[PDB]
């Protein structure tokens, strides 16, 4: 043992034995600038679950090396502020941002599943890979991205998200678009103040017409308004009194759980199909730029060698490690 | 050699030609594969009984055992192919190319 | 020979362990020291070779080639440090490693005492060269050039391997001394004809022979400066050395089998000189000049007289030095203007005086100008060919005239005339470039002073 | 599939091969073949998908036909001699049946199609085990029965194998199909030298196994199954591409790499027996294998193909699983030419 | 330069050989992956090896 | 565009930062010492020392030995009336021709 | 002023189903990324039976 | 502490280090003893010393 694998499995570590029937995956969803973050915080703290804030850019930075984020040129090469300012850029920033955000959400979902399977403690994600496509549809129907971008996104999403268990609970916070705009104006951030009304309507249409009907068949779906979402006590009470046996989690066994844990503990296999040789001009990076940026990344302080073997960050006994 | 051995060897050759020439069904090929081992069984027992090789009389039984092991393997593969495609046709096994 | 082999295998860890800014200094200094040490091999005997051990031996034919290789390594280092300034430290060290490996393989190739060990080493020299070309070349055609070079050489050399193992099974040994002492005449039969063909064709492709030479322009044009320097200076001499070695056992069949190769070599010498007359690319012009000179060397080896072998060795050394110098000069011009076209840059004599002097000296040596060793070798080959037949003088005279024509045409086009008006980035010549040209040219004149050191064993 | 079931199936495959290699009885050899095939099918079908199912179906059909022909040869040999011991076969018809059956098991031409098809169908681990072990066993049988092999038939099949491997590898782009055609060519070389020196056959087998293990494990490490997927590896782990380049050069037979030693020794041995045309043709035809190795090497290491944007996240993460004996395989497949006279120890 | 070097010396040795190898490779690797077809091929090979090799 | 590619960088001139540049390295000290070691070792050591060493290499080719031997043989043979150049390399008494 | 490196044109040359495409091979398509083909819409066609009236 | 997560190879596995050093030392001393025994047996069999 000493590391999960086939040896640990034949020794007898079993996920079903580890779980305590309170191990649930709960994902909170909503339109832009809703109370989903605070609702997720409340649910995670009341149920004793681990909270996962929405995976923006630099989530991979937060989970690797030191927690501090990296330069945007080295982590993402995309800008949400620039997307708000000039959505129809000529450098493909919109779809670069969308693909990077999908990869980050996939990585966060893998981390959450690994934590749940290795600990048995439930997790509350502020968004999942199953809700990421709504922003893609909003971009596409507004003309920000292209049909080729949509097709590449669909291919990667297929071959990646087909291998993971869906959330137990999907909590959707329904807020009207004018209220969304009023809250955005009150917040006062200029970049999100540049958001148009047609963009916000497309996200709501994608949630209502595709995501909620799709996830209603799998397991339980709970919808709340702003007032209902404000009172998190009733939401946690509703979660605690959910009866469901039609999900894939009951159908899972120890062998399937072993396979899933082996998949999710290996982050490079998680991201394996995120870099497929589909040469969209938006995401494709030339040989010279790739070489220069990779050289810079290796020149980063604790990135040249493996984590235990970086002398400049204060690792000793390297000659015996 | 008597004509009996000639007939048994001819039957084996006919069964071998049947297997190598598919028509539509994979099941018919499995039947041809089972016939080849029947001919091998008959030939081996005819040879052993004629020379009074007493200890070799257990060989045809082992032949039968591994014959039906192969038949079991073929039936399992056939059910998986049928589950995938709807029919046991050999034309559907064309995804991989040389 | 271990006193020369081991310091190269120590150049390897030193290069990989030195600091990021000391790699060029260390490699250059210790390569020069190794060259100085290898100068001691020129003290040869008049009777036999220098038999160091059962594995390595040195002769009057091997010694100058080893000295040329060891002297050529630091010059390649200087040119490489010119054009690889922005490379990463690991890739610089890999480049130096490829150069060091190539030098080690060449040294062991020239000093090998068995034909099979010679084959293994002279085929091992392809890997560093191919990696260098197809990895650090500038243009797109480097991949096709590497493929052409590799497959020409291997298609030539595989029948040589079969013939060598057959000869060992037949006679008992591939040791050069044994096969020289136990040599027997080769009867005129189809089997002997095809054995002769296998060996000779391997080395003729390596030479190259006219009609088997396209890989040479492809590879020399598209390789980096170090690759071009080693390809012309040394790697073309493996074919000549091999032919001067293997023809011990191919007599008397060489008297009858040499006609197609002699006709090909003479006519192709004329043809490649004429091609040089009408070339729009400077590197291609230099490459075809190399083809012409090696065709002359092939003629010398095939006629196979004591006066021709001395000429062959002298011409090989002289061509190595001259072609290396010409490639370096063309590369300096290319680094100025980032193009290989000959008529793009002109007036370089009024913009760069000392480089004009270097161009003049190199072009004068490229044609046979007395008393240079180029002329010594060419004159010996011409005299032996005249004793062979009396129309070879006609062909050689035509070749000399065209050689002078294209050499002086290249000089006049690049240096004389009026400067191109819009080319305003021609900075003054670097001390490094001037020192490189000096180190190319001074040893050639010293060899002219002492010519018995490069005339081979037949002297 | 449960880990215990997988390891017992692997143990059963190895037990079948060992039974083949230790048995002195034809019935026990056939039993070993049957056990190997029976335990090998689920290993192919481990990762369930229609391609794996089709590959396993084709593999089963081919191997079952070969086993039927082999048992027919055994029975025919018993008919004319009454001997069960595996020695020189006493009937030429039985020997021809046995030779064709073992060639079909090995994948020698014209029985080669199933090799690229199955290799493309199955995963990288399954392909590695398939190539290595399933070449290992029938070659042992052939070495035992070598002295009665028809040289004409064996050399014809070997030369066909070399030619077909070269041409198929020329056309292919998928890495698994490239490896399959490489395997076909190497099997051709081994069986070509088989009727003369089983020691040289074993040496070629060992060098081929080492090179194939190194190459397949590098592909598993980089998670590349196509050429373009392998073209992105320079931007994540450039060392793997360098090692793959030197291994590819070794597999092409370039000196002084380890892949030159089997070709050299085989040519020498064949020339000792007054074979010249066959060694020359075999040596010249390997240039096709070298061409598609070089074409694969241009994309991976010697040139830099465009990369994507998520490669930055891949940079941020580190490889977890450690390949066993990968450095040893890489060293043994490139730097063992000076240790050539150990083939006498292998004798 | 044009007629001989760039055209005919290219056509005779390297171009013709490359074209032949490419055509043969296309012929060999252009298979539909049908067990019926290559098992019929196996039958033909068995018949030929039985009859022509004695 | 079809890629996110860097613009082609401008040519870097060593004379701009370092007017007295030898063209070896960007760092002035490393460049100066590279020039010094190259010039010293190459020109001085290799050129001068190797040239004088080659000039004064011992006469191992036996040129002067052969000349002295030929002088002695010519003197002896013309003193005794023998031909200066012997007609045969070997001894016909020791050579046995076929019947 | 910089060394040439492969671009999308070169990569797309190397990214087909096979090298040297023909008509049939161009009709062919590269395999799926994870080797899992999309499932086919086979019809179950359950047996329909009249249970009664006789 | 620099890494947000403890690296798996944070500190040397002293069990593995001790096993590695012990295995190397055992193999070396065994090889020396085997060579000495081989030399003695060769000399005894050939009647040299
Ligand atoms: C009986 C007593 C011993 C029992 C040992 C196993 C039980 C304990 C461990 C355990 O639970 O293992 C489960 C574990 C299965 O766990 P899993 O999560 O299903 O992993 C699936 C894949 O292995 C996941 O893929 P992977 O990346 O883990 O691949 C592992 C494996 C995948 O490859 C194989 O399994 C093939 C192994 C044979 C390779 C060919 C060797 C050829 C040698 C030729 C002759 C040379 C002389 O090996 C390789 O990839 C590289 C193999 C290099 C072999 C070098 C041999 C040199 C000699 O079993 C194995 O990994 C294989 C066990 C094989 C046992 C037989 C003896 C070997
Ligand atoms: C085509 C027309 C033709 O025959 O042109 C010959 C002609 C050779 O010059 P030549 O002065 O007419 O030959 C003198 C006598 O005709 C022939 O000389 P000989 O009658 O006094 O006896 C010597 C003869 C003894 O005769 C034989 O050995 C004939 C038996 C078959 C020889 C097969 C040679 C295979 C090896 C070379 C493969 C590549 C070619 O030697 C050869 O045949 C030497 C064979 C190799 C010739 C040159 C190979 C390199 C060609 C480079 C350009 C390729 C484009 O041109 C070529 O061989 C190259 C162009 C045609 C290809
Ligand atoms: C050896 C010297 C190598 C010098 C390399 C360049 C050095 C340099 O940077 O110089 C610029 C530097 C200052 O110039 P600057 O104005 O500041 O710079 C701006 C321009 O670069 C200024 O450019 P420039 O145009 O003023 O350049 C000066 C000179 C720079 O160019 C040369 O020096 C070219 C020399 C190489 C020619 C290559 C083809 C021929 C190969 C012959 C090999 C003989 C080896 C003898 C031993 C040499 C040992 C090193 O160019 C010429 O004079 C034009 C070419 C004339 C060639 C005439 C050859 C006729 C045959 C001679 C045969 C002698 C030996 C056999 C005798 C048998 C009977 C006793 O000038 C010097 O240091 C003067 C060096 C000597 C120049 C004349 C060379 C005469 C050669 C012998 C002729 C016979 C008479 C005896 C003379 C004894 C002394
Ligand atoms: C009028 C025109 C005159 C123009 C030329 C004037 C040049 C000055 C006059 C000549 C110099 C005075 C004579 C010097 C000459 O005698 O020395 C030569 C010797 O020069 C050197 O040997 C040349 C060395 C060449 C080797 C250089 C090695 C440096 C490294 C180069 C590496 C690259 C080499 C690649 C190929 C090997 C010839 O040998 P030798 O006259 O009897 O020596 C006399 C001493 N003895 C009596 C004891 C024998
Ligand atoms: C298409 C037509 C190709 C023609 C060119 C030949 C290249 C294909 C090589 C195939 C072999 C053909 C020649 C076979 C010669 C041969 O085997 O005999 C040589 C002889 C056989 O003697 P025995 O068998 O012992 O007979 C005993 C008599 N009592 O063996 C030897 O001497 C060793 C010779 C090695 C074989 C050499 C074959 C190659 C000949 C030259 C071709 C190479 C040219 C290089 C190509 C570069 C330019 C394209
Ligand atoms: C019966 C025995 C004979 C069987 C065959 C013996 C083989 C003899 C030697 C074969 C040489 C092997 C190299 C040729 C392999 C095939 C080359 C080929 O495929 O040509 C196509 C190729 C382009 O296609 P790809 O690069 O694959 O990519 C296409 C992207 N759209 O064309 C080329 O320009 C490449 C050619 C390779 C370099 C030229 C070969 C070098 C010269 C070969 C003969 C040498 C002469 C001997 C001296
Ligand atoms: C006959 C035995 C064959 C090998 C059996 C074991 C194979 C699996 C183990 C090696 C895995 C790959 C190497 C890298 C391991 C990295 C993990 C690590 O830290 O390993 C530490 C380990 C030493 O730990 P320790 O347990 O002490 O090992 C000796 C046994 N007590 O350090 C190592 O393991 C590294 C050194 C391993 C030994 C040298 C490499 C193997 C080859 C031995 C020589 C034979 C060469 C020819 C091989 C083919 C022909 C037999
Ligand atoms: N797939 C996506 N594409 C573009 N922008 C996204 C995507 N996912 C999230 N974002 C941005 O990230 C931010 C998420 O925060 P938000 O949903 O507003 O919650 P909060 O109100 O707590 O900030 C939003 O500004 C949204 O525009």
């Amino acid at each position: 043992r000493l590391q999960y694998g086939p040896l640990a499995f034949v020794l007898g570590e079993r996920t079903t034995r580890k779980l305590t029937e309170t191990s649930k995956v709960i994902t909170v969803d909503g339109n832009i600038c809703s109370g989903k973050g605070r609702l997720a915080r409340e649910i995670a703290e009341k149920l004793g679950l681990r909270h996962f804030p929405e995976a923006g850019i630099h989530y991979a930075d937060s989970t690797t090396g030191d927690g501090k984020p990296l330069d945007v040129q080295l982590s993402g090469n995309c800008s949400l502020e620039k997307f708000y300012d000039d959505p129809k850029s000529n450098d493909g920033n919109s779809y670069r941002l969308q693909s990077w955000l999908y990869a980050s959400r996939l990585l966060q979902y893998a981390d959450a599943l690994e934590h749940l399977l290795s600990t048995g403690q439930g997790v509350v994600l502020e968004r999942s890979i199953y809700s990421d496509f709504v922003f893609l549809e909003a971009m596409y129907r507004q003309g920000f991205i292209r049909k080729q971008c949509v097709e590449h996104y669909n291919e990667v999403k297929k071959v990646t998200a087909c291998e993971y268990l869906p959330p137990h609970v999907v909590v959707y916070v329904d807020v009207p678009v004018p209220e969304i705009q009023s809250r955005i104006q009150k917040k006062g951030n200029p970049h999100e103040m540049k958001i148009t009304a047609a963009y916000l309507q497309d996200i709501e249409n994608a949630y209502k017409k595709t995501f909620l009907p799709e996830m209603s068949e799998k397991c339980e779906v709970l919808q709340y308004s702003a007032r209902e979402a404000e009172d998190a006590e009733k939401v946690v009470e509703d979660i605690e009194y959910l009866k469901c046996d039609k999900g894939p989690w009951p159908d899972q066994d120890d062998r399937t759980f072993h396979r899933l844990r082996m998949l999710v503990q290996n982050k490079l296999e998680v991201l394996n199909y995120t870099t497929i040789p589909v040469y969209l001009p938006e995401i494709t990076i030339g040989a010279h730029q790739s070489d220069r940026v990779f050289q810079k990344f290796t020149e980063l302080p604790g990135r040249k060698y493996s984590p235990g073997y970086n002398e400049d960050v204060g690792d000793k006994w390297i000659w015996l490690k | 050699m008597p004509l009996v051995y000639m007939n048994i060897i001819m039957a084996f050759a006919i069964a071998l030609a049947g297997l190598l020439m598919y028509r539509s069904h994979l099941m018919s090929s499995l039947l041809c594969l089972e016939g080849m081992m029947l001919s091998l069984f008959i030939m081996s027992t005819l040879i052993i009984l004629n020379t009074h090789f007493t200890l070799a009389n257990m060989m045809p039984i082992i032949l039968l055992v591994f014959a039906a092991c192969e038949a079991a393997l073929g039936l399992s593969l056939l059910v998986m192919v049928s589950n995938t495609y709807g029919t046991d046709y050999v034309q559907n096994l064309n995804l991989l190319q040389c | 020979m271990l006193k020369i082999i081991i310091p190269t295998t120590m150049l390897l860890p030193m290069t990989w362990m030195s600091k990021h800014n000391m790699i060029w200094i260390n490699a250059t200094v210790h390569s020069l020291l190794i060259s100085l040490i290898s100068l001691s091999l020129l003290n040869q005997l008049g009777e036999n070779s220098l038999n160091f051990s059962l594995t390595f031996f040195s002769d009057s034919l091997s010694a100058p080639l080893l000295v040329l290789t060891t002297w050529l390594l630091p010059l390649m280092l200087m040119a490489s440090q010119s054009h690889l300034s922005k490379e990463t430290t690991t890739r610089k060290k890999l480049y130096i490693t490829m150069l060091i490996l190539l030098q080690l393989f060449l040294i062991m190739t020239f000093t090998a005492t068995e034909l099979i060990l010679f084959y293994i080493l002279f085929e091992a020299t392809l890997v560093p060269t191919l990696i260098i070309i197809t990895r650090w070349g500038n243009q797109t055609e480097r991949l096709n050039a590497g493929l052409y070079f590799l497959f020409y050489t291997l298609a030539g050399s595989l029948p040589l391997l079969v013939a060598l193992v057959y000869i060992q099974n037949t006679t008992g040994s591939l040791n050069f001394l044994i096969i020289h002492y136990w040599s027997h005449p080769l009867s005129n039969s189809w089997s002997n004809i095809f054995m002769w063909l296998a060996c000779i064709m391997a080395f003729m492709v390596k030479m190259p022979l006219y009609g088997l030479h396209l890989w040479l322009p492809k590879a020399h044009v598209e390789a980096p400066i170090a690759g071009s320097m080693v390809l012309a200076a040394v790697l073309l001499k493996l074919g000549g050395y091999g032919m001067m070695r293997i023809t011990t056992i191919l007599n008397p069949l060489t008297n009858y089998m040499a006609y197609p190769f002699l006709m090909l070599s003479m006519w192709g010498m004329i043809m490649t000189s004429s091609i040089c007359l009408r070339q729009t690319d400077l590197k291609s012009l230099i490459a075809y000049s190399s083809v012409s000179h090696m065709a002359l060397v092939i003629v010398a080896i095939m006629i196979q007289t004591p006066w021709s072998f001395m000429g062959a060795t002298a011409l090989m050394i002289a061509h190595g030095l001259t072609s290396s110098m010409l490639f370096c000069l063309a590369n300096t011009n290319y680094e100025r203007v980032h193009s290989r076209t000959m008529i793009l840059a002109r007036g370089l004599q009024t913009l760069l005086p000392l480089m004009a002097t270097w161009w003049l000296v190199a072009s004068l040596t490229n044609l046979a100008l007395p008393p240079s060793i180029n002329l010594i070798g060419e004159l010996f080959i011409i005299t032996a060919s005249f004793s062979w037949s009396n129309i070879t003088i006609i062909l050689m005279g035509m070749n000399m005239m065209i050689t002078a024509l294209y050499s002086l045409y290249m000089l006049i086009t690049t240096q004389r005339g009026k400067y191109t008006h819009h080319i305003n980035n021609i900075k003054p010549s670097f001390t490094r470039e001037n020192a490189l040209m000096a180190l190319h040219i001074l040893p050639l004149l010293l060899l002219t002073l002492n010519p018995k050191m490069i005339l081979g064993p037949l002297y | 599939m449960n880990p215990i079931i997988y390891t017992t199936l692997i143990m059963t495959v190895m037990s079948g091969t060992m039974l083949v290699m230790i048995s002195s009885h034809w019935l026990l050899i056939w039993i070993g073949f049957e056990m190997n095939l029976l335990a090998m099918i689920p290993v192919l079908m481990k990762n369930f998908n229609p391609r794996a199912t089709e590959a396993a179906t084709k593999y089963f059909l081919t191997q079952a036909t070969a086993s039927m022909m082999l048992m027919m040869a055994i029975i025919i040999n018993l008919l004319y001699s009454g001997q069960w011991t595996i020695t020189k076969m006493f009937n030429p018809v039985a020997m021809t049946m046995m030779t064709m059956a073992l060639a079909m098991k090995l994948g020698l031409s014209p029985f080669h199609f199933w090799v690229p098809e199955v290799t493309q169908g199955i995963s990288l681990q399954a392909g590695l085990l398939l190539l290595t072990w399933q070449k290992l066993a029938p070659l042992s049988v052939l070495c035992q029965i070598s002295q009665s092999i028809n040289p004409n038939l064996m050399l014809t099949m070997a030369m066909l194998s070399i030619l077909i491997g070269g041409w198929g590898g020329l056309n292919q782009t998928q890495l698994r199909k490239i490896m399959a055609y490489s395997s076909i060519a190497h099997m051709g070389w081994m069986t070509a030298v088989l009727p003369y020196n089983t020691t040289m056959t074993i040496l070629n087998l060992l060098i081929y196994i080492t090179m194939t293990l190194a190459m397949f494990m590098l592909l598993i490490h980089s998670s590349a199954t196509t050429t373009l997927s392998l073209s992105h590896t320079w931007n994540k782990m450039p060392v793997i591409t360098s090692l793959m380049m030197v291994t590819l050069l070794s597999m092409g037979g370039l000196p002084p790499l380890s892949g030159f030693m089997p070709k050299w020794m085989i040519i020498q041995e064949m020339t000792k027996n007054e074979s010249i045309i066959m060694p020359t043709l075999m040596a010249m035809t390997a240039l096709l294998n070298l061409y598609f190795y070089m074409r694969l090497a241009y994309s991976s290491s010697l040139t830099m193909f465009p990369s994507t944007n998520n490669m930055k996240m891949k940079w941020q993460f580190e490889h977890t699983k450690q390949m066993k004996l990968l450095p040893t395989m890489i060293v043994l497949s490139t730097l063992v030419l000076p240790m050539t006279p150990a083939l006498s120890s292998l004798n | 330069s044009s007629l001989l070097d760039l055209i005919w010396l290219e056509t005779i040795l390297p171009k013709t050989t490359s074209f032949i190898q490419m055509k043969m490779s296309i012929m060999v690797s252009n298979q539909k992956g049908l067990i019926k077809l290559y098992f019929l091929s196996f039958l033909i090979t068995i018949m030929i090896s039985m009859t022509l090799f004695n | 565009i079809r890629l996110q590619e860097d613009p082609d960088p401008e040519d870097e001139n060593l004379y701009e930062k370092n007017p007295d540049s030898h063209g070896y390295d960007k760092d002035p000290i490393v460049d100066l010492w590279n020039m010094r070691v190259v010039f010293f070792f190459g020109f001085s050591i290799v050129l001068v020392l190797g040239s004088t060493f080659v000039a004064y290499l011992p006469d191992y080719r036996m040129q002067e030995w052969a000349r002295r031997e030929a002088e002695r043989l010519v003197k002896y043979r013309e003193a005794n009336g023998l031909p200066l150049m012997e007609s045969n390399c070997f001894d016909p008494n020791k050579i046995q021709l076929p019947e | 002023a910089r060394q040439w490196q492969p671009d999308v044109e070169w990569a797309e040359q190397f990214g087909g189903a096979v090298m040297y495409p023909t008509k049939e091979t161009a009709h062919w398509k590269p395999p799926p990324w994870n080797d899992v083909d999309p499932p086919k819409d086979t019809l179950v066609s359950n047996l329909t039976l009249n249970f009664g009236p006789q | 502490k620099f890494y947000i997560r403890e690296p798996p190879h944070g500190s040397p596995d002293w069990l593995k280090v001790g096993l590695t050093l012990g295995t190397s030392v055992f193999l070396w001393i065994y090889l020396i003893k085997q060579h000495k025994e081989d030399v003695l047996e060769y000399k005894r069999r050939n009647g040299l010393e």
